């Protein structure tokens, strides 16, 4: 049974701030990270981590009408070995 | 009468106009008959459908008589068929919306989010041009360093098209395995991205290389990497190899030469988890060239046995061609000749040739 | 059928430091001492009120009156540039001299110029966009009073015999609906002194109306007795407050001498209905604000008048009308939803100019 999140989308924007929900796996989360760089550069990626109980994130500092790619792990701890870490990637862009 | 696409995210707009440039009464609604938003004069009333949030209209459009409709945040959920409504003609506008996500190495999993009822197409190339086809989801099972770049997903309806942008960055120490078919002097490039939770482990590493001569079975640098600051230790007379000092592994060969080739092993240890990680690397090298009469072309390095040769020119046919390494024409004919590594499907190395006499 | 401008007659007094005796007398004439109403035969004319164009005059007679009544201290107006698309829209303020004048309405009568005639329709129902048929032609309309307000039309004429709805098209949702009353309801508005603390930290703005319970019931009682009409097919009348939207939407709103209320309604169309009452079982506190930064219903821009009176502003007036929306869909569990509208004035005079057409 997979670990990965699922129906990424973002919620609501601004030309500075980012606001996404996902959707939790089948597995209890140990954390979700957030993972999002502009296109093409990925050597400029931000990440930060929230814990395993919230659905959404806020994502501050952007630069207006701006590609970026964002992608959420998620990191069980529950199964050392049994399950692994998993990623949902999606784009948007800020006005 | 006219169909609308849109990106999933995106902000599109529906244009309605009529004969009166002025303000005039006019509204929106849907296929389920629920009135989309209302005006009162200037000011702008909201509609009852659960759109209203994110959905709006420009008020400053009333002057030229232009009646739009804006959906901000296009979700998957609007496609559907919208009527401008005033008195005289309602024109109908249908709408799909598409979305693109990428889910779950050496493989991965894309998932094209698509409207009901829709029967759409999706091609796929990469950033070294590789194109794959596909339908509603598409699965890249084998994939290799260099194919790591922007990929570019277009999808296509009926006739009507929207494209797509998804960078992929393929994990270095993973079983994926790295190749790079270089022209002689062209400088060779080796990037290892590594994942975001061992950039803080720290560690040190080195490179061993083996060249066709059994003389050279370990060779090449030695570095040492603290935060995400990439140290070197030795580095070896012969290449003049540069390492990026910034956190991504970048390792750069000034030009290919034959020497410069043969299969090669990266090691790197941490003492933060002491978990012994290896990466395989091949280098190919092609020279292609007349010299006096003769012309020849030849390659140099780990190449499978079964991928293919040529000497040709695209105008005519291949003039020799065999699954030996080495090709070489003589007294040849003039003409923009070409020399082809190459395997079943797809050219590795492409090299274009032009002789004078 | 006539595009044509119409001189208006009212009544004034040429003396007085009222506005609207002011404006009457600059431009106005006196009103006809003897109207002639002759009364037609067996004709029949397709009265269309929506596509009425001497509505459209009105409005534009009116918004003359308040630039020359109501200075405000800061007209802030959008004002944009011919830029295709960042348009360039920055807005042009301008500053008046505020001086608070009296405030009351005068009845006008519009009147046909030389060589035009004036229709009347008849019929005690009227039906709206319908023909009817005891047609009779006139000179002058009757008395109309130009009150700008929302969600309830304040004075003016009452229905013949029985309370009437009038809307452009029904099931649309999107056309107001307009109901007039055949009885006279009453609201008094005061505020007489005793509150002039200006601020709370580092009260003046409030006010209070009061309805005949006992007597609003009835006239509510007939309405649903009309809406149901349209509707006896396992739906339910309920009414509700307002959806959102601006201020002077969502509340009640009316003017007595610059103070520009505006009454909260919804301890007055929170009941929901069938057959039978759910409201109570005299005095309905419509709990009222004074406000300053108003939106202009002459056009998109806010306003900024000044300060209120010190004391005893009074509101004896009367409800004629009723403005109302509707509320349907696909999720429409056999309900039916009325909840306050209005906002747009040209719907304010089309409700009383709807006996009249101009023809030629």
């Amino acid at each position: 049974v997979s670990d990965v999140p699922r129906d990424l989308e973002v919620v609501a924007a601004t030309p500075t701030s980012l606001l996404i929900s996902w959707d939790a796996p089948a597995v209890t989360v140990h954390s979700y990270h957030i993972q999002y760089w502009p296109l093409g550069s990925y050597q400029r990626y931000q990440v930060f981590s929230v814990p395993g109980s919230k659905s959404t994130a806020t994502i501050s500092g952007l630069k207006p009408g701006v590609e970026y790619q964002i992608r959420v792990y998620a990191e069980t701890g529950g199964a050392d070995s049994d399950q692994s870490m998993g990623w949902i990637q999606i784009g948007y862009r800020t006005e | 009468k006219k169909v609308v696409l849109g990106k999933k995210g995106d902000t599109v707009e529906l244009t309605c106009t009529a004969s009166q440039k002025k303000s005039i009464q006019f509204h929106w609604k849907n296929s389920n008959q629920i009135k989309i938003l209302g005006n009162q004069g200037s000011f702008l009333t909201k509609g009852p459908s659960k759109l209203n949030d994110r959905a709006d209209s420009r008020r400053s459009l009333w002057d030229q008589g232009n009646f739009p409709l804006i959906i901000k945040n296009l979700k998957i959920e609007d496609s559907d068929t919208y009527i401008c409504e005033v008195e005289d003609q309602k024109e109908e506008v249908q709408l799909l919306v598409f979305g693109l996500t990428a889910n779950s190495g050496q493989s991965l999993t894309l998932t094209l989010e698509s409207p009901p009822g829709s029967s759409p197409s999706v091609q796929c190339r990469s950033p070294r041009g590789k194109n794959i086809q596909g339908g509603k989801t598409l699965s890249v099972s084998q994939l290799e360093l260099q194919d790591s770049g922007t990929w570019t997903c277009t999808v296509l309806q009926n006739q009507k098209k929207v494209e797509f942008k998804i960078d992929i960055v393929v994990l270095a120490f993973q079983k994926a395995s790295s190749i790079v078919y270089k022209k002689e002097g062209e400088q060779v490039e080796f990037s290892f991205p590594l994942a975001f939770t061992v950039e803080k482990l720290t560690g040190s590493g080195e490179l061993w290389w083996q060249a066709e001569r059994a003389s050279s079975s370990k060779s090449w640098i030695t570095f040492d990497l603290k935060n995400k600051e990439v140290s070197v230790k030795r580095v070896t007379q012969d290449p003049k190899l540069q390492m990026g000092k910034k956190l991504p592994l970048h390792l750069t060969l000034p030009q290919a030469l034959p020497q410069y080739a043969g299969s090669g092993n990266l090691t790197l240890a941490l003492e933060a988890k002491t978990g012994k990680l290896h990466q395989e690397v091949n280098l190919v090298v092609m020279r292609a060239t007349q010299l006096q009469k003769n012309l020849t072309c030849e390659v140099w390095g780990p190449t499978s046995p079964k991928l293919m040769l040529s000497l040709k020119l695209e105008n005519k046919e291949a003039k020799v061609s065999k699954r030996e390494k080495a090709v070489w024409v003589l007294n040849p004919e003039a003409g923009m000749w070409q020399c082809l590594l190459s395997d079943s499907g797809q050219v590795l190395l492409e090299s274009n040739i032009k002789v004078l006499p | 059928d006539a595009e044509t401008t119409l001189f208006c007659a009212s009544d004034a007094k040429a003396y007085e430091t009222e506005k609207h005796n002011v404006w009457a007398t600059h431009a106005c004439v006196p009103t006809d001492p003897n109207p002639q109403e002759i009364h037609l035969e067996n004709v029949t004319e397709e009265f269309n009120m929506w596509k009425n164009n001497m509505v459209e005059q009105m409005h534009t007679d009116i918004i003359s009156l308040w630039d020359q009544s109501l200075k405000p201290c800061v007209k802030l107006t959008p004002l944009c540039v011919t830029l295709n698309c960042l348009i360039n829209c920055n807005t042009s303020a301008i500053t008046q001299a505020c001086p608070k004048v009296s405030f009351e309405p005068i009845p006008i009568h519009y009147c046909a110029p030389a060589g035009f005639a004036i229709l009347k329709c008849k019929d005690k129902k009227f039906n709206g966009t319908g023909p009817c048929p005891s047609v009779s032609t006139v000179q002058c309309t009757h008395g109309i009073k130009p009150v700008v307000s929302t969600q309830l039309l304040l004075n003016g004429s009452l229905a013949e015999e029985e309370v009437m709805i009038r809307s452009e098209n029904i099931t649309n949702n999107a056309k107001n609906i307009l109901v007039q009353f055949n009885t006279p309801v009453q609201i008094n508005c005061t505020r007489p002194n005793n509150n002039t603390r200006k601020s709370i930290r580092i009260d003046i703005r409030q006010a209070h109306c009061n309805v005949s319970k006992a007597t609003w019931n009835e006239t509510l009682g007939k309405v649903v007795k009309q809406l149901r009409k349209h509707f006896g097919n396992n739906t339910i009348i309920r009414f509700a407050n307002s959806s959102g939207g601006d201020l002077e939407v969502t509340t009640h709103s009316f003017n007595c001498g610059g103070e520009f209320f505006y009454c909260n309604t919804s301890g007055l169309f929170n009941s929901t209905w069938i057959s039978n009452t759910s409201v109570q079982g005299d005095s309905i506190t419509l709990p009222c604000r004074i406000k300053q930064i108003i939106n202009m219903w002459q056009r998109i821009g806010q306003a900024m008048y000044a300060p209120p009176i010190q004391g005893v502003i009074r509101c004896v007036s009367n409800i004629t009308g009723l403005i109302l929306t509707r509320d349907g869909g696909s999720t429409n569990s056999t309900t039916e939803t009325f909840r306050p509208g209005g906002g747009d004035m040209r719907d304010n005079w089309r409700s009383e100019l709807y006996k009249y057409k101009v023809v030629k």
